[PDB]
């Protein structure tokens, strides 16, 4: 778990804005930028998988998720749902209807939905805590810092942004290392193709 | 130079040139050069104010 | 500030090592009369060294 | 074992901040950065292997580890656990559930868990001691030093950071040399493939 | 130059230009040049203060 | 044998700090840096081989070595110990347990340990003497000197460090020449492969 205070402190130090009195960058701006960074980080690395198992009937037809990034598996009464669409097809094959963070089934059928998806748990207060591995700290800083360096404070801000991009790439490499060590098999040989 | 006026002018020039837009070394250097020029001007200010008094 | 002699004659080099406003008295004594005069030298700390 | 005092002293000297009175960089910042460096070093090189052998029943279902980096072997009653997941699958193959430094078994079964993982033993005080080989000193300095050089104190801080990156690469090469000499076989020929 | 005023101004310029933002050689060189300019200004300060007295 | 006085004098001369009164670099710093240089030199070149032949029983289970760099041969009752580990495996093949300068046997068996390893004999006083070949002097200077040049005394310190790196490479070449002439066979032809 990462506290927001330490991310904020590192960003303030890096922006030469570690002054309690002045705060040229408002904390609302920093919290919004941290939300954006959490968005991008959780989308690119698929950090947070969530499972929701609800029921849809004729009364309520939609399943309201929260902070949706992507759906990787849908079951309806232990039956695979195959295609995804946003158009509300009248009849045909059974598809999953996505309505911008509302989930239903296109040629509607009474039943239950077991959906696997991805989530943010974004923050709104400086005293909150980000439920992410500590290795994700440097990728949060260097990603939110590139978002703020492009305020035209200095004539050489974009070269500094370019340097921070490489630093961010290295941080992402570290994060990928961690994720592979956690959630991946410890294998050393491949399997023969069986057809 | 006069020391305390130099310190106050150095602080004021670091407030005018705000440090969010500045690398710290160039900020301190430009504030020091402007404060030294302000001392060189304030000498003539002291002479002119003595004459006017 | 009371009577404490800090110089000898017509020149003084005032080190402070304090924070307060000091008051130094120039004194000219004679066999006939005596005169005194006050000056006020205010001391400050360095604003750069603080915090 | 490395004392924190000597790491701190080298970093202070290198940052032109070896002044007892001033301390432009607070010691809290240095200890946090040293924790970050220990994170990255222990993750990349898999320095610390730890074994935990506990029991999970219906009362308490999760195994709280500490400073987790990766799992390389899981046994349940001397039975290999194969896949890893974070989704709490209802039924199927027997998988290991990871909940951000909490370990359980996905289609839960009463038993015991023998888990091999990786650890930090991070520090919190300047008077503490880092239980790492002394050869790891230069990789701790040069890695925490690159984290602080990118404070915009100077206009040529990033070239200095680039130089310290190469120095860090050489330090990591030395560390790899040491690790191979310690924890690796002393062999001079390969074995023939036996199929 | 006056020596002790040069030493105090050199120390004060090394405090204003803080050494965390500075390479040591350029810090000492810029502090020495600013202290020499401060001595050149303080000569005219002595002349103007004598005239004002 | 190399006296520490001559290493220190050469480093002081090279750093333009050969002033008895001033000593901008404290002698504690130099002795610590010389310890680091001895570390790196003895690790890379495997200069010092040491043999320890002790006994491990149920009372005391660990063998405390000193300044360990690597193990190249382990015998237990004139039986080869094959694998190395740091995890305290309960049962299985017989492995060597390494606990950061403590040596034991993993599935513990009463007996004796004959271990070949590598050592520092680091220094702590300016009046001490380094028990190394005199040819190792220039590699000690040029290696400790690159460790001190990266104090930001000058704006052109890193180019000077780069030059000293090449000088160090040549010194290491000389040292390799010496080591081959000492501890290697005087042969002029290879042997035919016998399978």
């Amino acid at each position: 778990m990462i506290e927001v205070s330490e991310v904020i402190a590192k960003v303030r130090e890096r922006l030469n804005d570690n002054e309690v009195g002045n705060y040229e960058i408002l904390d609302s701006v920093l919290v919004e930028n941290i939300n954006q960074a959490l968005l991008k980080i959780c989308l690119e690395f698929r950090l947070k998988k969530a499972i929701t198992r609800s029921l849809i009937t004729e009364e309520e037809r939609f399943l309201t998720l929260n902070n949706l990034l992507g759906i990787e598996s849908v079951k309806l009464d232990k039956k695979e749902i195959e295609s995804r669409n946003t158009i509300e097809k009248d009849t045909g094959e059974l598809e999953l209807l996505i309505l911008s963070d509302r989930i239903s089934v296109t040629p509607f059928k009474i039943g239950e939905l077991e959906v696997v998806y991805y989530t943010y748990e974004e923050i709104r207060n400086i005293l909150e805590t980000i439920k992410l591995p500590k290795i994700c700290l440097d990728v949060l800083v260097y990603s939110v810092l590139c978002n703020l360096l492009e305020i035209p404070n200095n004539e050489t801000n974009f070269s500094v942004l370019a340097n921070y991009k490489q630093l961010l790439k290295l941080a992402k490499d570290n994060l990928t290392n961690y994720l592979s060590l956690m959630y991946s098999k410890n294998i050393h040989f491949s399997k023969v193709v069986r057809v | 130079m006069d020391t305390t006026r130099f310190i106050r002018n150095f602080i004021l020039f670091k407030d005018a040139l705000q440090k969010q837009n500045f690398n710290n070394k160039d900020l301190n250097t430009t504030s020091m050069q402007a404060a030294l020029q302000s001392e060189q001007l304030a000498l003539s200010e002291e002479s002119q104010y003595l004459q006017s008094e | 500030e009371a009577n404490e002699q800090i110089a000898s004659g017509s020149v003084c080099l005032f080190r402070s090592d304090k924070v307060r406003k000091h008051t130094i008295t120039f004194k000219a004594i004679n066999t006939k009369t005596s005169l005194s005069k006050n000056i006020t030298i205010s001391v400050i700390a360095n604003k750069l060294k603080e915090r």
